[PDB]
């Protein structure tokens, strides 16, 4: 009976509610009252990478922390050399509605995805090193929103069909499908150990997934609207979200409950992309008001603004070595901050 | 070597930036159109005519008097068009197709929802979207010939489905085509004014609505899109010079 | 009908969520800062790195 | 009103020519102990008897020679063979004077006021236009093809104002409106000097370039509203060429025909032939084409306004505003000024007719700068954007 099972779930929600409430004794803000504040941080746009015709949604820093890839609505992929500002490759795409891009951790592959519902795997190091596509992953039945390579042969993709997936590129068929979300999944982040990953969806909830088991290990709630972005802390024991309600929240896997809130009264536009720093002290978030804010992760204070973009900021990334921060926007310009 | 590296990159760069110029002389001369309509609205029949004359995304390309058009149809199962409607803020126009005869019909018995009221509900959400506040909507009232059949005493559907219709009189500026009964005109301009009520209040000087009494078999639908896209561009330039 | 299985899977998924090892929030905060103090010196953007070391100058 | 110091000096020029010829080729008097004939910038005294008055008819270049056709001017040569030194030797020119000016403000005192007004107008236009060019070049987001055309139009206006400044400052006629006889020699040797001709030619070219850049504004706006698609680079370069180097096609031929068949003067309209056509005809052609473009554009605007559901008199409130702000961009007052101009007038009359139109069309640069840069809602919002970024800091 639906009434019986729904009433059991209603009660079982209460037990988990008290389970999280039991572990809450001291707030993160109260303990971080003694630590030294970060102070006002000023960054400047060192390089500015131009050439895209239409607006941009995605960018992903390389493993060497020098290269990166940019996907734009004009149906183009473009690879950059953030040091010399010179381009490397300009790969035209088949569908002109691309919503995400990725860069392989080995530096060999880049992947895009969008309204075409297809995940395209591009090999950079090839005889031509060009439009020749290595694999066209299909089967999502919904617009693909975010892709992040576990390896050269495994890539996790989140789509609007409310289900995430793990793709064996050689076979081309999704090895494991992650279901449980009720709304469209917008962003996903890989853990550093790459044994777990987290996804935030339109249902205003985040879920922790075991890439090997395939089960929703944990489920985090609290946001009042769609989660547009998500990333892990560098240690792998935490992650932060970016939602449409103009709030960023820090969760904990081990504590299983929300830790910190990153909000300001004079912010009204929803966050589009978030990322963390090398030490995890700084949480950078890209908003719709054309300015990327810089947050002190431990104290929730705001210590800097990267206000240099003409149109909406859509993507955001911090290098693996922590040297630089890239920003893409709807004005079709990439801006490297340092 | 390292000298040649920058000479290799700048030559690799010079190939990248030249082709991006040629692709900039196509993206600017191309008019991108988004089709938003119900499944049983004749939208697919309209697409068929526009393509032959010249799975989440569907495209097509037709040139009208040396003007490029790129039309995108998005088959969507979710009721929430959001999170993919943002990607169309830069399209030149949205072609909204409505089956006018579909009054008194329900959507596969789903919530016994009237298909006409569903189209009005869909139109209002797209016309009042923050991301599409500058994009104009070319409205197509498609199933006109089927509408005439029911209006002339078919099942005595007097549009009593729409109550305010009894309080309707045809405006004098309405242009009746020859061969059209006065009773048909009372129905057509009631349905059109039902939509024009939505568009008139929401936004002015940012984006307009261009109603048309098309038919699925009509070949003038391509021409109506061309003339409306010409007027949309012209109204944009006149606003740039602050002449409107 | 068929929604019994769907509601059944919801209860199972919700049960594995109830029985997990959950630490105090105090230890959660304490071991989050320790990662920052350990890598504060290594952080390039936190402590201003000298222009001589920046590759973006 | 019809004659001023200009034609007095131009008559004195030919009078000096005739008297120089007379002095060179008058036969020497048979008797010796004569009295040397000379031209003292005022009268033309022939060789005279000693100890006898010299009767010279009053010269025909003076503007007041109508009232004294019987007048004479006098010099007394002495019995020792020389004129009568007063302390120029003694001359009694009372018999040919000028009548009193009965509270009349001559064309000089009017041309001075017109000069003041149009120099002030070009000063304000120059200042507003350099500020507007700074604004349009500073903000990087305000970089469109239409804004490049606006910048070129601003440059044409600035160059025309500067050329007028240089012309007026080079020949300081602002003070020489009361120049006496001794100042007319320099006033005439400057006119037929190369510097005056080159300054006039440069001013002519700047005028033509300003007209053709208003025409280019009109043509670009027409191509936008005609829903025409062309290779914009290959069209921006074409418009730049039309606006700058097409006046060269009818200014240097005019310069050559005024350098090959003109002996004296600072390249003012000829006395017998019709050489001004090479300059004034294409200016009229550009003004006419641009007026046709203005007609088409206002027709498009009225069609758009009538398309909307608009009230009867709000229509005119917006129709007037769209037309008023369109006059400075195309220069549609220069059809009225082209119709009220006399193309066959010369001299002081022509100067006054040009100076009134200059006095009115000077503020056109100021109006263009105000309308298309300073009150431009894009420029205002860019100002707000760049002053909220200091509110972040
Ligand atoms: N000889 C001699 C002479 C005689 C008198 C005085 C002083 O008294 C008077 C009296 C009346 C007018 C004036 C000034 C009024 C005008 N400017 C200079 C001047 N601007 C011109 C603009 C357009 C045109 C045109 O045809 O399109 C032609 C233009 N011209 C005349 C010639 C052309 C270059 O200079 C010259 C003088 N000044 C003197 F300064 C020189």
């Amino acid at each position: 009976e639906l009434d019986q099972l729904r009433q059991e779930a209603e009660q079982l929600k209460n037990q988990i509610r008290d389970a999280r409430k039991a572990c809450a004794d001291a707030t993160l803000s109260q303990i971080t009252n003694n630590i030294d504040p970060v102070g006002r941080i000023q960054m400047r746009t060192r390089r500015t990478l131009r050439g895209h015709l239409a607006k941009i949604y995605a960018m992903h820093w390389g493993t060497d922390s020098r290269l990166l890839v940019s996907a734009s609505q004009d149906g183009k992929l473009i690879i950059w050399d953030s040091y010399t500002t010179n381009k490397v490759h300009a790969i035209p795409l088949r569908s002109s509605w691309v919503m995400t891009c990725a860069y392989a951790p080995s530096g060999n592959y880049v992947a895009c995805g969008g309204l075409d519902n297809i995940c395209s795997i591009y090999n950079l190091k090839t005889r031509e090193g060009n439009v020749r596509v290595s694999r066209e992953l299909a089967g999502h039945t919904g617009y693909l929103s975010c892709c992040r390579f576990l390896d050269d042969n495994q890539i996790v993709t989140s789509s609007g069909d409310t289900t995430c997936a793990l793709w064996d590129i050689e076979t081309g068929q999704q090895t494991t499908t992650f279901t449980g979300h009720t709304g469209d999944v917008m962003s996903l982040s890989l853990a550093p150990d790459t044994r777990l990953f987290v996804s935030g969806a339109c249902d205003a909830s985040a879920k922790l997934w075991d890439v090997r088991e395939g089960m929703c290990r944990q489920t985090f709630t609290g946001h009042e609207s769609d989660i547009n972005a998500i990333c892990f802390f560098p240690n792998g024991n935490a992650f932060a979200t970016g939602s449409d309600d103009a709030t960023c929240r820090l969760f904990d896997l081990r504590a299983d409950q929300e830790l910190m809130t990153y909000s300001h009264d004079n912010i009204i536009c929803g966050i589009t992309s978030v990322s963390f720093s090398k030490s995890g002290r700084l949480l950078l978030a890209g908003y719709d008001d054309f300015n990327c804010n810089v947050w002190d992760a431990l104290k929730a204070d705001r210590a800097g603004v990267l206000a240099g973009h003409d149109n909406r900021v859509s993507c955001l990334g911090v290098t693996d070595d922590g040297m630089a921060v890239a920003t893409g926007s709807w004005d079709s310009f990439l801006k490297i901050w340092n | 070597d390292q000298r040649n590296e920058e000479k290799a990159q700048r030559e690799a760069n010079k190939k990248i930036e030249k082709q991006l110029q040629k692709d900039k002389q196509v993206y600017r001369a191309t008019h991108r159109l988004l089709l938003l309509g119900a499944g049983e609205s004749g939208k697919n029949t309209i697409v068929k005519q526009m393509r032959i004359l010249h799975s989440g995304i569907f495209e097509t390309k037709f040139q009208v008097d040396k003007v490029n058009f790129h039309m995108f149809d998005v088959g969507a199962q979710r009721d929430e068009r959001r999170k993919w409607i943002q990607c169309f803020n830069d399209v030149t126009a949205i072609i909204f197709v409505v089956a006018s005869s579909s009054y008194n019909m329900v959507i596969r018995e789903d919530n016994q929802t009237n298909r006409l009221q569903a189209a009005l509900k869909l139109f209002d959400s797209i016309w009042n979207n923050k991301w599409l506040r500058d994009t104009s909507v070319i409205l197509f009232l498609n199933k006109q010939d089927l509408l005439a059949e029911k209006v002339l005493a078919g099942k005595s559907k007097i549009e009593d489905y729409f109550p305010e219709f009894a309080r309707y009189t045809t405006p004098e500026d309405a242009t009746p085509e020859p061969g059209e009964d006065p009773r048909v005109t009372r129905a057509k301009y009631f349905i059109r004014d039902e939509f024009l009520r939505i568009s008139t209040a929401s936004g002015d000087g940012r984006h307009y609505c261009y109603p048309h009494f098309t038919c699925s078999v009509d070949t003038e639908n391509i021409r109506r899109v061309f003339n409306d896209c010409r007027d949309i561009i012209q109204r944009m330039h006149l606003r740039q010079y602050e002449l409107l | 009908t068929a929604s019994i299985a769907q509601a059944r899977k919801l209860v199972e998924q919700l049960k594995m969520e109830a029985n997990i090892d959950r630490i105090k929030v105090s230890k959660a905060a304490a071991d989050l800062m320790a990662y920052c103090e350990a890598h504060a010196k290594e952080d390039p953007l936190l402590t201003p790195v000298p222009a001589s070391e920046n590759p973006f100058r | 009103a019809t004659v001023s110091l200009w034609e007095t000096v131009q008559k004195w020029r030919e009078y000096r020519r005739q008297c120089q010829r007379s002095l060179t080729e008058d036969p020497p008097p048979a008797t010796d102990l004569f009295c040397n004939r000379t031209f003292d910038e005022y009268a033309c005294w022939p060789d005279g008897e000693p100890g006898s008055f010299v009767n010279v008819s009053c010269p025909w270049y003076l503007p007041w020679a109508s009232s004294v056709p019987q007048g004479h001017v006098y010099r007394f040569c002495t019995a020792e063979g020389l004129w009568l030194q007063k302390d120029l030797p003694w001359r009694d020119l009372s018999e040919c004077e000028e009548s009193k000016r009965g509270e009349r403000s001559s064309p000089e005192e009017q041309l001075l006021f017109l000069y003041i007004i149009y120099t002030v107008g070009y000063a304000l236009s120059f200042s507003a236009l350099v500020i507007a060019s700074a604004i349009l070049l500073g903000f990087r987001h305000l970089h469109c093809t239409r804004n490049y055309i606006h910048l070129n139009l601003f440059a044409s206006f600035i160059l025309r104002a500067l050329s007028v400044f240089i012309k007026d400052a080079a020949l300081k006629w602002m003070y020489s409106t009361a120049a006496q006889q001794h100042q007319w020699d320099g006033l005439l040797s400057y006119q037929d000097s190369l510097s005056c001709r080159l300054v006039f030619l440069l001013m002519q070219y700047c005028v033509a370039a300003n007209y053709y850049w208003l025409l280019v504004e009109g043509v670009y706006l027409y191509t936008l509203l005609a829903f025409s698609v062309f290779s914009e680079q290959w069209i921006f370069r074409l418009y730049v060429s039309i606006g700058w180097g097409v006046p060269l096609l009818f200014v240097v031929p005019w310069g050559i025909v005024k350098y090959l068949y003109e002996d004296e003067g600072c390249w003012t309209r000829n006395s017998n032939m019709n050489y001004w056509l090479i300059i004034r005809l294409p200016i009229l052609f550009a003004i006419g084409v641009n007026f046709l473009i203005f007609v088409r554009v206002i027709c498009i605007v009225v069609s758009k306004l009538k398309a909307n559901l608009m009230c009867k008199t709000d229509i005119k409130c917006r129709l007037a505003k769209s037309t008023l702000t369109l006059i400075p961009l195309l220069g549609t007052h220069e059809v009225i000024f082209a119709f009220v101009m006399d193309e066959h007038a010369r001299g002081t009359l022509r100067f006054i007719k040009l100076f009134t139109e200059l006095s009115f069309t000077s503020f056109q640069g100021l109006m263009v700068a105000i309308l298309y840069c300073f009150v431009n809602n894009e420029v205002q919002l860019e100002f707000r954007k760049s002053w909220e970024r200091w509110r972040l800091e």
